[PDB]
Order: structure tokens, then C-alpha cells, then sequence
């Protein structure tokens, strides 16, 4: 109740120099788990329009049309994508009233008065109050002007919401002292429930019939090639990791066709001379097609990819290049400079059973170089071995930070490629899981480095206060 | 999986218990014993772990 | 000292790891079945048209 | 002519004697009307089957 | 004095020569009142000369077959004994949803959930009965999941009867629409299924019932497509014409279950086929998530609970040797999973047991399949089929069961403490 | 019982090999 | 088919556990699993 | 019921189970003294009819409907030993022993 | 009912080694059981036969 009040008067304020309609909303258990919700930092939106694909970007085309072409130090167009964009993503207020309460008793109890054509009942176990803009360009908006909305978590991790303008104005555009009393007063108009675009996430809009954008006189069409390239414009933004996947899928069958597959082993794990090895071809080809079924963003090469958009990979690999293109030491520097010094890699995974036909998606591994041989032993993130590569019904794919490939069969022989994203464009590589650094809030230090305290975490347990 | 119920016992091979199991093949009196394996687990009388 | 039972260490040779032991493949036969899987999973079957045919689905 | 998918759809996929004509079952004549307003289902033969089975069922009761 | 009754029905539940039809007959009446009416006599010969000729008591594997009998057959064409079996045994339905529940204690209404919800996990609609035929009157702090998705809105439940609704009859392979009568359950039929489905079947069995799921889309086109089905009057000169004419199954399935001296089996299979227009679906398992209420929810308020069922499905007890092709087995949970039965019913099953014969257990034992086998997050652990394979088949140990599910809240606490339990 | 399970299947109780040495057709038809 | 290792002659092991296991299962557990990748 | 440790019985040694270890009357060793059809594991077992044993599949045949002479004329022979073409599982074995 | 007609009576020896558990004493034991084929278990004197 509190914040929609405040970010209504301050969308009053700022029309004139960014000309975004408020959408106040509401969200529930059917999005965002209570543990999830209970410490929520803050949320965020940018809404793509039907033609451009961003707002803070150039409004006619933008430079994100070249490819990354499998660079090495620039990893994605450099970092001046990451301040691009970081740019185009505005935050919003926000607050979690982390307790069981009905909106309708609880808006009742305080100072607004629904007036509904009739009372349902929404029983929802705890309720976060957020206002997003859908930005109207001239007065006229568009129906396929789709708005974003993620969610940030203090590590670090989020998730990604978006939803189109039909199913936000389905029905309310086809309806059509101080200013705080009158506000409290009058109040709120009604309630619906409003949809994302893959049918996933039932949240709810909540329009206030004291908003100015009632008074502004807003024009609107929805008409069907806006929304044919917006449907486009989707089909891209979900494309990427899945094209991204095939690119892997044809890396390791032209790899296997180049070779012939008389492929060597890179993994420590020792072989029998008695056992067969059709049975682990076979098995071979019907987990890479289990593989081909169960592909998901939430993978080894995504996750692996996460932190290389940022500008400290940036800075890393110019380092880390300039490290290993060094000449051979002279003993100048050797008897009287400083002495020089990547002691174990950090690696992902991704294991599939062919027995029982369960892939095991998101995997850390730290991957170790053994010291009597040239070859490669893994190790769990705590410590322990990792006896997968013992398992004959198994298989194990591998990805490094340097973006190498091992496909790696039982026996520990690994089918080597490189990663190609040539085949993909920029923008939406960085949009869809553009690593984010997060800002300065309640509870965490000023200068950067510094051990962190707990968290705020806007309880349901205890007493807020 | 209303179909693939009999896709699910085509392999042959056996399914681990779980905890819980483990749980419930002890006496009364043979509980407290270090013969018992998940006296690390029942932790809570809440909660199952 | 009759016929008694110890525990022996268990022998099994083994083959430890090098960097030129291969695992040769059968080419003119298991390419050949593999050949077949290569060009049919080419065309069609992108996994993006599934959920975008539902999204539109729930449209039309 | 409507006669020729009367035909086929008492061949193919009801696949019933031609004895059992419309002389003596009436919910065959208000009933073959009302399936003939849909062309697909055609394999899955007994839906259409077990349908006019419930047809006949419904049909002949002292309610 | 519920004595007799319950040995009369442990006899009649464990019994290998369980009769084959009432899987077919708990399949099609699905509890409807005008389905159960419509084949009134046609079960009341179904109980009467299976009872004289052979002493277990016929249609007591399921709880809508039973439920109905004891309000619907008041009329008298049977002996007293029989329907005061049925009514002894919804009486006993009753003895143990009154003490299995505080009566002396619950008052009103807390937070729109009855407090006899609290004390114990049966009032509570969070817990569903692992055999559902009609969908719950209470429905609000539930998330039904058929395939992947929840099913909020009502347009994904809607069948009719008797309009020839006829592209939902090519969709019972279909998972996606489900259908429900519009007889929602309101929570005294809901306890007392419930009850039945979770303290009286298998305390009384001692968990040897199974569950399986009939192809009756392709059973009912080669069960009723003969010409007596068709051309039916507004002959029987022998009983040779009759076995030609009712077709194969029909020989051999209703030959001395109905057949009475005074009715031939002509006129009671035209009977059993005079409520086939309530065809029913096959089978899906609808997986119920439900979080906790207001209590339990206090830790561990992301804990979203599991649990199994049924839709349009019998609980059977032997293997129908008759119906062999047109049944597919479905271990479910731990109740209602046994080896042998399915072993006889399914031939992968069967290999799958004889490769390992020590999951030939009925203590929950066995093996259930992955969406099966979250165990640690249903409402019914591995202590209570533990224990409902070694409990005697006695009424005391039947309401131990219900006087085990109460549950574990502040409020429970609270109200078992003031009553001193 | 259970605590003499570190004493009752020792394989030493069931070797009588020195106990052993100390102590010391067609069926078609 | 068959693999070319470069050490001819087979090293007997300590069968560490600490170490990886080497493909343990035997020709039954083969070719059952063969059946079941079939069926 | 009681010759099984129901309550126990969850784990193998051999593909025999533990309920085979801890009762003789659950194992497939101990042949009851009256046996109508041969079981189904004799891993652990090779029975004999004559010096030699019976091992391998060459010795047994099943057909009832085809009514041949070499088995009607070798009766009371010593080798063929016509069994049933029904093997017999773990239930009837040892419900055969009880 | 001569359409099932089963041989003569022949005694089966059964020669059937140990288990695994109780191999280890004399691991050269075998047991011999005498299961009879074809029989029945006759309880009466059969006056006739």
C-alpha cells in the first residue's frame, strides 16, 4: 500500500523527461518461494519495444549486430556491452510484507476501499508490492511492447520474468487537500491476474483509479505484424542457449567425423584389456541423443559462459595472456626483482545416465592435472574423487573457463572440441544471462573486498520491528 | 508415467532404500547401539532428515 | 595348517594412464549406424518449436 | 451426395453390418447427422464405435 | 459388536476368487446416483446369489460401490443380513472418524480451517485419499498437477452424460482435459473416503490389495459390439444361443454371478449394458502438491508435499485373468503395492521380481518407480506400511491407523494436551 | 545377543580343519 | 574394435579406493544391460 | 510368513536374496521330496539320473498333443527324464518345500 | 484326461553344493538330497493297486 503511493506521485514527477505509465503489481507463492522472498534485494525491469529490442541502447539499430566470432580477450563486443547493458536496466521500489494476510481484507483493514464487482478470495501467504513502467513513446502504446522484470537475490543469482502488453491491459483497456487522502480515499479500482509469456507465473496488477495515467489521455493499438515481430523477437531471446547447445551438438559430431573417432584419452581413469567397447559406443550414442532431449539453459557451457560477459574476465584474460606470452627468464630479474608464479582449474559438468535416463544438469567440478602423467583427474568441490568415471552406464560432458570441451565416454577417454558461438549475435548473448554486480544496500560495506555480515532479511519469523 | 510404469522395471536394476527405510528394521532396545547407522540423521522429533 | 582362507590382496591387471593409448573405433560399421542418426537429427526436432507452438497455440 | 460419406462412415469406421440399417434404429438417422459435422478422429475407429454404443444404451430404457 | 462383519470382510478382501466384473462395475458407476440407480437390481442379484453361493461378500473393494449400496438398496429385495453388513461397516466408518478426530474440543472455525484439521491429518483436505472418483468440495490451498502444469481455471474439467460428447471419447489416451461429474465432495463423504482408503483396507488386508487402471476405451468396443447389444426388442429357447450369441468374455464373466433361474444372462447383460453411457476416463495420476497449513508452515515454509492418486480407478485385490490385455497395473504408494499380483497382471513386472526376489516384500518394501519414490516428502512414510504389513485384523488395529495420524502442530499440542492424550 | 557380534562370525568358529585333524552309482536303477 | 594401449604387458594394482574403480562390471552385467538398453 | 524375517529381509549377496540365507525353506537348494516341475535357478545345483549329471539342455524336452513313440517306448528309461515346460518360481518353490 | 501323461518314477539325486556362507568350512562339501519324480505321497495301502 505504502510504496504504490510513493512511486505513483514520483511517476507524476518524472513524465517529462521519461514517459512511462505506472503498473503497479503485486506477487504471491505462485512466483517466488518464501525463502526466497524473505531476503529479496531488489527488483528490476526494462521493457522491449516491438521494433528495438531495448530502450537504453540507440533508438534506430544499435552496433550489436556483429557477431563474437570465438574471440579470446574480448569475450563478448568487450565491456562496454556490460555497462550498455547495465545501463538499460532501472530499478524499482519494492517491499515484502513477509506475513498470511488477504488483499482484499488487508487493503480493507487499511486505509484504501475496494470496490469490486465481486469478492473473491485470494489467499496468498505473503505479499511483495512492486510498481513497473510500461513506457509509452508518443501517446499512442503498443500491444506488443513486451516488459521485462527480474528478480535479484543477495549472491547474486536471479530470475527472469517477462509478459506482454495484451494480457496486461486485456480488460482495462477495453474498459475505457493533498493527493494522498484523496488517493487513500478513493483507492483502488479492481484486480486481475496477469500472465508471462510461457504461461508459467501467475501474478497480479493492481489499478488505482486515482492514477494520473487516467488523465493523460493514452491511445493504444494492437495490431498483428507488431506482434509477429515481437514473436520473433522472443523466438531469438529464447533461441540463444538452444542454438548455443547445437552448435555444441555439431562441434562434437564434426570432431568425431574429422578424427574418424580414434580419439586419445585425457582422463586419469585406468582401462581392463578384456571388456568390450560396441556396449560403450552404443551407450555413447544413446546418451548424447538423451543429451539432444533434455538440453537446458541451466547447463555446464551457460553457467560456464556466466562470469566470462563480465569486465574482470576481461581484465583476467589480458593478464592472463600477457602472463603466458612472456619469454624465457633471464637471471636479472631472476637474482634481484620480484619472482613470478592457475594452481587448479575451475571447471563445470554435465553427467548423463543412459540406464537409468536422468541428466544431471548444473555440476561444479575442480579438475585437477595429475603429476606423474599429462592427464586430467577431477575432484569433487569439497574434496572428495569423483568414481563417475568407474560407472560404465554413465557419460560425462566437461567445459573450462579458458571455453575448451571434453566429452568424456567411460574410461576416461574425452572426445576434445572448442565451443562455437560464431553462428550467434550479440545482444541477445548479453541479455538473456548478462552477469550482474550488485549495488550498495542495507547491511553490506562500502569498499569492495570486505567481509560481509548477515543479511537485513525482512523476517517472517520474528518481529520486523 | 501412467504408460511408463511398466518402462520403469524394463531395466533390472535394484533401487537403493532410503534413510527412512534403514530406519524401521531395529528393535527398540538396538536403537541406542553404535551398531545403528543414522543416529547422524534423527536429529529433530519434527523433522526427518 | 590345513586348508585355511586369508585375505590376499585382490590381483586384476590393469592398464595405467598415458597420453598415446587409443580407443580405436570401429569406422566402417558404427560410423555407418551413427551416419544415419546424423542426418535425421538435422532436420526438424530444434526443441524451439514446442513451447513457441504452445505460446501460440494459447493465442490462436 | 451425402450419401457416399453415409456409406463410408457405416464401412470404414463403424465397420457395422449393412442388416443393421435405418429400418429399425432411428438414433442411427439423429445421430450419423451430428458426426458427420466433424472429418477428423477417423483412425482412432472406436471412440465412434463405443459412442454410438452409449447412443443405443441411452436409447432404449423405460426413462 | 463389529466383530463378525470385519472377519466376514477379511475373508472377502484377501479371497483369491475375487470376482472379475466389480473392477468393470467400480470403472463404470464411478458413484453417480442415477449410474448406481441404473443398474439397481442388476448388483442386488450381484450380491444375492454370489452371497448364497460362495460365503465372501461381493463389491467391497472399492468405497463409492459401498457407500451406495448402504443408502440406495434400502428397499428390501435382499435379506437383513447382508445390507446390515453394509450399514455395520459405514458404521464403523463412523466409530472411526468420531474418534480418530477431538469431538469434545473443536469449536467453529480457525483461520477458515476446522480445528478437528488440525488435531488430526484425516479432517484436513491437504491429504488426499490415494483413490479419487470425485473432486473435493475444498480445493483452495492445493495445487493439482495432471502432467506439468496446475490446473486452476474449471475449463479443464467438464464431462457430460448422455449428449455424446464424442471427442473426449478419442482423448482417454489423452492426459491433458480431465473430467469431473460436478458432484463435488463436501469433507463428510471426502473423511469417510478418506478413512477408507487409508485405515480400512489396507489394516485389513494387510497391505496385499494393488491398484490398476482398465484400457476400457478399447474393452467396451469388444465387449458390447455383438448384435444382442443393437438389435434390442421393445429366441432363448437354449443356452447355446445365448453363449454364441453374448460373445466370448460374456460367457464366462457374468455365467454364475447373475444369472438367477429367473432372469437369463441375456436380459442382465442388456442390464449391465443399460449404464455403459457413463463411460468414464482411463486413468491418470494426478499429482497433488499441497503446501502445509497455517501451522506446520511455521519452519520449512518452502515444504510443498507430494502425494499420488488416482482417477477412475480400482482398488483390486486378485489378478482378473480375464481381462489380462485390457489392464495395465499402476504401483502408486506404498498402500495398494504387492509383487505377486502385479507379477500375474504385468510380464516385465514379473521378470523384474524373479531377477530380485527379495523386492517381493509388502511392507512398502518394493521398489516404486522415480515419480513415485519422493518418500521423504508424502504425508504416509515408510513406518506405516512398515506397519500394516505385520498388524493383526482386529477393529482396535484398524483405528490405529487414524489414531496415528495425528499430527504434529502447536495447535495439536494444544488440544491433545488439554484432553490429556 | 547383538553385542557378541564382533565374537559370533568371526570365520575362525567355523573352520574345523584343525578340528579335523585333531579328532583323527546309476541312480537309473 | 578393440582399444591400442601403449603399455603391452598389464600392471597389477593396489585396488585403491582412493583412486578410481576400473569398469568392475563382468560379462553377465554386460550383456544384461544390454537387454536393457534393447528393451 | 514366519520362516522369512519379513522385517529384514532387504539386501543380497548372490542375485539369492537374504531371506535365502537367514531360512532353508527360502532357498533354491533344499528341493522338496516331491517335485512336479524342475524350478527355475540351479546355479548352485546339477541333479543327476545317471553317473553323469543332467546339466545342460540337451536331455529335456515338453510335447503333450503330438503323442510320439521314442517317449511312450523309454518310460522306465534312465536318461531322457521328460520334464514339464513350466518352470517353477520362488512362491511355488518354497510354498512347495513348505 | 490321457492327454497329459507323465513318465515313470525315477528317483532324482541331487548333487547341490553350499552356499556362500557356509562354504568356508570344507569347501570340497556337497549335499545329496533324494527328491522323487512322478510320484505321489501315498498315505493308505491302495487295495486295489
Amino acid at each position: 500500500m505504502e510504496t504504490h503511493l510513493y512511486s505513483d506521485l514520483a511517476f507524476e514527477a518524472r513524465f517529462a523527461d521519461d514517459e512511462q505509465l505506472p503498473l503497479h503489481l503485486v506477487l504471491d507463492q505462485e512466483v517466488l518461494s518464501n525463502e526466497e522472498a524473505e531476503t529479496l534485494r531488489y527488483v528490476y525491469y526494462r521493457n522491449v519495444d516491438s521494433a528495438g529490442r531495448s530502450t537504453g541502447r540507440a533508438p534506430g539499430g544499435d552496433e550489436d549486430d556483429a557477431p563474437a566470432s570465438d574471440d579470446a580477450e574480448d569475450a563478448v563486443g568487450g565491456d562496454r556491452a556490460f555497462d550498455r547493458e547495465r545501463r538499460t536496466w532501472q530499478r524499482a521500489c519494492f517491499r515484502v510484507l513477509p506475513r498470511p494476510l488477504e488483499l482484499l481484507d488487508y487493503l480493507r483493514q487499511s486505509g484504501l476501499t475496494v470496490t469490486l464487482e465481486k469478492e473473491q478470495r485470494v489467499r496468498m501467504f505473503y505479499a511483495v508490492f512492486t510498481t513497473l513502467g510500461l513506457r509509452c513513446p508518443d501517446n499512442r502504446l503498443s500491444g506488443a511492447q513486451t516488459l521485462h522484470l527480474r528478480l535479484v537475490w543477495p549472491d547474486g543469482s536471479y530470475r527472469d520474468w517477462e509478459f506482454l502488453a495484451r494480457d496486461l491491459l486485456r480488460e482495462e483497456m477495453e474498459a475505457n487537500v493533498a493527493r494522498t487522502d484523496e488517493w487513500k480515499g478513493a483507492g483502488v479500482s479492481r484486480l486481475r491476474e496477469v500472465w508471462d509469456v510461457q504461461h508459467r507465473v501467475r501474478l497480479r496488477v493492481l489499478w488505482y483509479v486515482n492514477s494520473f495515467w487516467r488523465s493523460r489521455e493514452l491511445s493504444y493499438d494492437d495490431h498483428e505484424v507488431e506482434l509477429y515481430r515481437a514473436l520473433d523477437a522472443y523466438r531469438a531471446r529464447i533461441a540463444v542457449e538452444y542454438v548455443l547447445i547445437r552448435a555444441v551438438r555439431d562441434e562434437i559430431y564434426a570432431v568425431l567425423r574429422r578424427d574418424g573417432g580414434a580419439l586419445p584419452q585425457r582422463f586419469a581413469c585406468h582401462v581392463s584389456r578384456n571388456m568390450s567397447w560396441r556396449v560403450v559406443w552404443e551407450l555413447c550414442r544413446h546418451a548424447l541423443a538423451l543429451w539432444m532431449d533434455w538440453a537446458d539453459v541451466r547447463s555446464c557451457i551457460i553457467k560456464a559462459l556466466t562470469p566470462r560477459l563480465s569486465r574482470g574476465a576481461a581484465a583476467a584474460a589480458q593478464r592472463a595472456r600477457r602472463q603466458r606470452e612472456r619469454s624465457a627468464p633471464k637471471p636479472q630479474e631472476l637474482l634481484f626483482g620480484p619472482r613470478n608464479e592457475p594452481a587448479e582449474q575451475t571447471w563445470y559438468a554435465d553427467v548423463v545416465r543412459c540406464v537409468r535416463a536422468q541428466v544431471d544438469l548444473g555440476v561444479e567440478v575442480r579438475a585437477a592435472r595429475c603429476p606423474r602423467t599429462g592427464l586430467w583427474i577431477v575432484r569433487d568441490r569439497r574434496g572428495r574423487l569423483r568414481r563417475w568415471l568407474s560407472q560404465p552406464e554413465v557419460c560425462v560432458l566437461y567445459v573450462t573457463p579458458d571455453l575448451d570441451f571434453y566429452w568424456v565416454l567411460p574410461g576416461g577417454f574425452a572426445v576434445s572440441s572448442r565451443v562455437t558461438l560464431h553462428g550467434l549475435a550479440q545482444r541477445a548473448l548479453r541479455d538473456r544471462f548478462q552477469n550482474f554486480e550488485a549495488v550498495l544496500a542495507r547491511g553490506m560495506h562500502v569498499e569492495a573486498g570486505r567481509q560481509e555480515p548477515e543479511t537485513p532479511r525482512v523476517s517472517g519469523r520474528r518481529l520486523p520491528f | 508415467a501412467a504408460r511408463r510404469i511398466p518402462h520403469f522395471y524394463r531395466v533390472r536394476r535394484e533401487v537403493p532404500r532410503t534413510v527412512n527405510e534403514m530406519k524401521q528394521d531395529f528393535v527398540v532396545t538396538d536403537f541406542y547401539k553404535v551398531g545403528n547407522i543414522t543416529l547422524y540423521t534423527e536429529l529433530h522429533p519434527f523433522f526427518d532428515f | 595348517s590345513l586348508l585355511h582362507t586369508f585375505w590376499r590382496l585382490p590381483v586384476a591387471v590393469f592398464f595405467e594412464p598415458h597420453e598415446e593409448n587409443v580407443l580405436r573405433c570401429p569406422e566402417r560399421v558404427l560410423r555407418r549406424l551413427l551416419e544415419d542418426a546424423a542426418v535425421t537429427m538435422r532436420g526438424g526436432g530444434w526443441r524451439e518449436d514446442v513451447l513457441m507452438d504452445r505460446v501460440r497455440k494459447r493465442y490462436l | 451426395k451425402r450419401d457416399e460419406k453415409h456409406r463410408h462412415v457405416v464401412n470404414v469406421v463403424l465397420e457395422l453390418p449393412t442388416e443393421i440399417s435405418e429400418a429399425t434404429h432411428p438414433v442411427l438417422a439423429t445421430m450419423l447427422s451430428k458426426y458427420t459435422r466433424m472429418s477428423s478422429l477417423f483412425n482412432d475407429k472406436c471412440a465412434f464405435k463405443l459412442d454410438l454404443l452409449r447412443m443405443v444404451a441411452v436409447s432404449r430404457t423405460r426413462r | 459388536d463389529y466383530e463378525e462383519t470385519l472377519r466376514l470382510f477379511k475373508t472377502t478382501v484377501t479371497s483369491p476368487n475375487y470376482p472379475e466384473l466389480c473392477y468393470l462395475v467400480d470403472v463404470l458407476v464411478h458413484g453417480n446416483v442415477d449410474a448406481f440407480l441404473l443398474i439397481r437390481t442388476f448388483v442386488a442379484r450381484c450380491i444375492v446369489n454370489m452371497f448364497h453361493t460362495r460365503q465372501l461378500l461381493v463389491f467391497a473393494h472399492s468405497y463409492a460401490l459401498v457407500t451406495l449400496i448402504a443408502e440406495h438398496l434400502a428397499d428390501g429385495a435382499l435379506p437383513p443380513q447382508l445390507l446390515f453388513h453394509y450399514r455395520n461397516l459405514v458404521a464403523v466408518l463412523r466409530l472411526v472418524t468420531r474418534i480418530s478426530a477431538l469431538p469434545g474440543l473443536n469449536n467453529g472455525q480457525l483461520a477458515e480451517e476446522p480445528l478437528s484439521a488440525y488435531v488430526n491429518a484425516l479432517h484436513d483436505h491437504r491429504l488426499w485419499p490415494p483413490f479419487v472418483t470425485h473432486l473435493p468440495r475444498n480445493m483452495e490451498g492445493v495445487q493439482v498437477v495432471a502432467d506439468r502444469q496446475p490446473l486452476n481455471p474449471a475449463n479443464i474439467e467438464a464431462r457430460h452424460h448422455g449428449v455424446s460428447d464424442v471427442p473426449r471419447l478419442g482423448a482417454m489416451d489423452a492426459d491433458e482435459p480431465l473430467f469431473v461429474d460436478d458432484y463435488r465432495a463436501t469433507d463428510d463423504e471426502w473423511t469417510l473416503q478418506k478413512v477408507f482408503y487409508l485405515c480400512l483396507m489396507p489394516a485389513m488386508t494387510n497391505n496385499r490389495a494393488c491398484g490398476l487402471g482398465l484400457n476400457l476405451k478399447t474393452l467396451l468396443v469388444d465387449l458390447f459390439y455383438r448384435p444382442a447389444f443393437l438389435l434390442m426388442p421393445a429366441p432363448e429357447d437354449s443356452i447355446a444361443a445365448q453363449r454364441q450369441a453374448v460373445g466370448e468374455m460374456l460367457t464366462e464373466l457374468v455365467e454364475d454371478v447373475a444369472t438367477d433361474a429367473h432372469t437369463p444372462l441375456l436380459q442382465a447383460c442388456r442390464e449391465l449394458f443399460l449404464a455403459v453411457q457413463f463411460v468414464g476416463e482411463h486413468v491418470k495420476v494426478l499429482e497433488v502438491r499441497a503446501p502445509l497449513d497455517h501451522a506446520q508452515r511455521q519452519g520449512l515454509p518452502d515444504f510443498i508435499s507430494r502425494q499420488h492418486v488416482l482417477y477412475n480407478g480400482c482398488c483390486v485385490v486378485t489378478a482378473p485373468k480375464t481381462l489380462i490385455e485390457y489392464s495395465l497395473p499402476v504401483p502408486f504408494h506404498r498402500f495398494y503395492s504387492n509383487p505377486t499380483i502385479c507379477a500375474a497382471l504385468s510380464d516385465d513386472i514379473k521378470r523384474y521380481v524373479t531377477e530380485f526376489p527379495h523386492y517381493h516384500r509388502h511392507d512398502g518394501g518394493f521398489p516404486l518407480p522415480t515419480a513415485f519414490a519422493h518418500e521423504y516428502h508424502n504425508w504416509l512414510r515408510s513406518p506405516f506400511s512398515r506397519y500394516s504389513a505385520t498388524c493383526p485384523n482386529v477393529l482396535h488395529s484398524v483405528m490405529t491407523l487414524a489414531a496415528m495420524l495425528y499430527k504434529i502442530s502447536p495447535v495439536s499440542l494444544v488440544l491433545q494436551t488439554k484432553a490429556h492424550i | 545377543f547383538v553385542d557378541a557380534l564382533k565374537t559370533l562370525c568371526h570365520p575362525v568358529l567355523h573352520e574345523p580343519a584343525p578340528c579335523l585333524q585333531t579328532f583323527t552309482e546309476p541312480m537309473g536303477g
